[PDB]
RNA sequence: UAUCGACCGAGUGGCUUGCUACCUCGAUGUCGGUUCCCUCCAUCCUGCCCGUGCAGAAGCGGGCAAGGGUGAGGUUGUUCG
RNA sequence: CUGUGUACCAGGAGGGGAACAACCCAGAGAUAGGUUAAGGUCCCCAAGUGUGGAUUAAGUGUAAUCCUCUGAAGGUGGUCUCGAGCCCUAGACAGCCGGGAGGUGAGCUUAGAAGCAGCUACCCUCUAAGAAAAGCGUAACAGCUUACCGGCCGAGGUUUGA
């Protein structure tokens, strides 16, 4: 089986072993495609991803690969972006990027701020009680979004009744 | 150091288990063999397991003592002299005329051994020496 | 006891009453159950079939028959079917409870001999098969692997 | 072949005369 | 199906008990304790988790996990309790 | 434990089976050359890292027999292969967008019940569709839906047996 993806006009592929690089306005992402018997190349203005076999477990891969490299045209052009959203009940949660990290401080009155540190080139900008994830590695941004809510996490506690936390309201 | 060796094999991605089954072969017919880049030999299937098999070798021991290699040095000299009739006058004398090496400290470049190589592009669950050698916790010298 | 004890064909077959005394009645309820007024005039008609020759204790018997029979009430206590464990424990089973000395058994029970391939179970319904579910459960109380078999259904 | 589709096409063209496909199907008369 | 869980059915262990009589009758000293060393996990505590008939506090049940810990005393030779 | 028939150990070497009374080859004068048996041919260790092809990713497995080599009932959209029925370029299956409409809030019941508490019936208009409402949801409404229809898309899909 083959499959060929055509590449956006205002992108660039690249191939290097098993590495791919995609740059477009948005900026570039270079992953790595690597199964067995799988051949991912960039013929003139497409990237082919080909493979003899047809099993299951091959076509899986396939299919896998061609996502993520329609994603990589899409980031480095229209670029992904995550909405958040930061709710608390009784303590003023403090959500702050400072540095490649976001900061929440007075989490359910906590003392000492939680944090997580910014996957890639993903730029974290915070206006209000709203965040908003973007970046053209999908990946890395995805990462980032759910990491922040993540951060929020609560096991402790009854969760109906403690829902303080940032919490993503907009997935591209 | 200096070892003349009569060949100079390259591990560089090749099952370990496949070379040293032919480099004994070798010491035993009185060539002198020098493995070399023993840190990017490979052995294959799940690395969750093959590092089971590896720790386990580490944890067992008593007085008497059970030293196991933890170097891709030793794991593949070790290999070898499962080979090897290394307790006999005949067998210790190959054994002997053969060391492995980190990276190659001689100037050729060493050959690769029919058989023994694995292709990567058609393999993804397979182990380097030197990633066993780092979960173990050696000293990453190479 | 365990059926481990009595599940496989080892010893001769031991049925005469005539000779045997004190043998345990049977835990065995019924064997036909449904509407056993009428005939087996329905147009689907499954099966239990049991996968290895064994010696069935009643014991078991009678807890699959009800794991079945009880749940096919999903049709009705007087609903539109028909049921027959068609086996008969004739086996007298016993126990040896001094060691290995005069060791004969005393009867303790009973188990039906099923050759592998023969049916334990015959159900009769109409495309209302809520009973293949009755024998996953019957199936799941009797010591073989067992196979359900629609005899006559072209109503997939 | 299902006759519905037959007969569907045949009362759309029969308004002609007084689904897309079902239309350039008509039309095709 | 938070939790409890009969019947019946399938197993694993080799800790109890029984069976057998293979080893030992030109001797392998018995129970309990004690002292000292290693280990097993089917985990009692401690670490990290999931569910709840989880507001909280606390329970209850379950998962990973054998690093460490698991003590003092009254009757009884007791083991056990 | 106790019978029976038989070959073996006992009293049976030698070759193999890691070791190993009775499992496999084999019944054996000495000595020698040769060819096989069982069993082997990646190394230890004599002989293949043999050929055509398939499957497996668990180191499953590399364990004839066995006190000795475990693996069961029950389960498995892990994966390979084979078959049957049905749907499909007059556009399937899925996804996304749009439409989901009047009689009517059906009648009964009840303070009230209007798709959706209960019982009963379950009709007809417009139409390309739209239930006397399948599932939530409200105190009841509402609201979300969905059955059903159209669009975009474009190739197999779905059900079942081995
Ligand atoms: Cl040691
Ligand atoms: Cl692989
Ligand atoms: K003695
Ligand atoms: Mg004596
Ligand atoms: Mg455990
Ligand atoms: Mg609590
Ligand atoms: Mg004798
Ligand atoms: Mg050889
Ligand atoms: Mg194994
Ligand atoms: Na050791
Ligand atoms: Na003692
Ligand atoms: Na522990
Ligand atoms: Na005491
Ligand atoms: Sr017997
Ligand atoms: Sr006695
Ligand atoms: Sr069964
Ligand atoms: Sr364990
Ligand atoms: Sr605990
Ligand atoms: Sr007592
Ligand atoms: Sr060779
Ligand atoms: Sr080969
Ligand atoms: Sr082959
Ligand atoms: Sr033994
Ligand atoms: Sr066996
Ligand atoms: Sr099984």
């Amino acid at each position: 089986p083959r499959v060929e993806l055509e590449i956006p006009e205002d992108v660039d592929a690249e191939q290097d072993h098993l590495d791919i690089t995609v740059e477009g306005d948005n900026g570039s992402v270079t992953r790595r495609l690597w199964y067995p018997d799988i051949d991912v190349s960039v013929d003139g203005d497409t990237v082919v991803i080909e493979s003899d076999e047809d099993n299951a477990k091959t076509m899986s891969t396939i299919g896998t690969f061609q996502s993520h490299i329609e994603n990589m045209f899409h980031g480095v052009t229209e670029g992904w972006e995550y909405g958040m959203e930061v709710f608390y009940s009784h303590f003023p949660m403090q959500v702050n990027v400072e540095g490649d990290e976001v900061v929440i401080e007075n989490f359910l009155g906590e003392k000492a701020p939680r944090r997580t540190t910014i996957h890639g080139d993903t730029d974290v900008e915070i206006d209000g009680e709203e965040l908003t994830v973007s970046g053209p590695d999908i990946e890395a941004v995805g990462q980032t979004a759910a990491d922040i809510e993540q951060l929020t996490r609560i096991n402790d506690k009854d969760v109906r009744v403690f829902q303080d936390g940032v919490y993503i309201t907009r997935k591209p | 150091a200096e070892f003349d060796a009569d060949v100079i094999v390259d591990a560089r991605d090749c099952i370990m288990g496949r070379v040293a089954s032919q480099v004994a072969e070798q010491a035993l017919d009185g060539e002198t063999v020098a493995v070399v880049n023993a840190e990017r030999a490979v052995i294959t299937g799940r690395e969750e397991q093959i590092v089971e098999k590896y720790e386990k070798r580490v944890d067992i021991g008593n007085d008497n003592g059970y030293f196991y290699p933890k170097r891709p040095d030793g794991i593949f000299k070790r290999t070898i002299r499962g080979m090897l009739p290394h307790k006999k006058q005949r067998g210790r004398e190959a054994f002997e005329s053969v060391r492995v090496y980190l990276g190659n400290p001689y100037d050729e470049d060493g050959e690769v051994l029919d058989g023994t190589s694995l292709d990567r592009l058609s393999n993804i669950k397979f182990v380097t020496l030197g990633e066993i050698s780092e979960t173990l916790g050696a000293n990453k010298t190479w | 006891k365990p059926g481990a004890m009595y599940r496989n064909s080892s010893k001769p077959a031991y049925t005469r009453r005539e000779y045997i005394s004190g043998i345990p009645g049977k835990k065995i309820a019924q064997f036909d159950m449904g509407n056993n007024g009428a005939g087996p005039t329905y147009p689907a008609q499954v099966e239990l079939v049991v996968e290895k020759p064994v010696q069935i204790r009643h014991n078991a018997l009678e807890a699959a028959r009800v794991a079945a029979n009880r749940y096919v009430q999903n049709s009705g206590a007087a609903a539109n079917y028909k049921f027959r464990i068609r086996k008969f424990p004739f086996h007298v089973i016993r126990e040896n409870k001094d060691g290995m000395r005069a060791p004969f058994g005393k009867p303790v029970g009973t188990a039906a001999r099923v050759h592998g391939a023969n049916h334990i179970f015959i159900a009769w319904v109409n495309p209302d098969p809520n009973v293949e579910e009755a024998w996953r459960r019957a199936k799941m109380k009797v010591t073989p692997t067992i196979n359900i078999d629609s005899s006559p259904a072209g109503n997939a | 072949i299902p006759e519905w589709k037959q007969e569907e096409v045949d009362a759309i063209v029969e308004m002609i005369e007084s689904r897309n496909t079902l239309l350039e199907r008509a039309l095709d008369d």
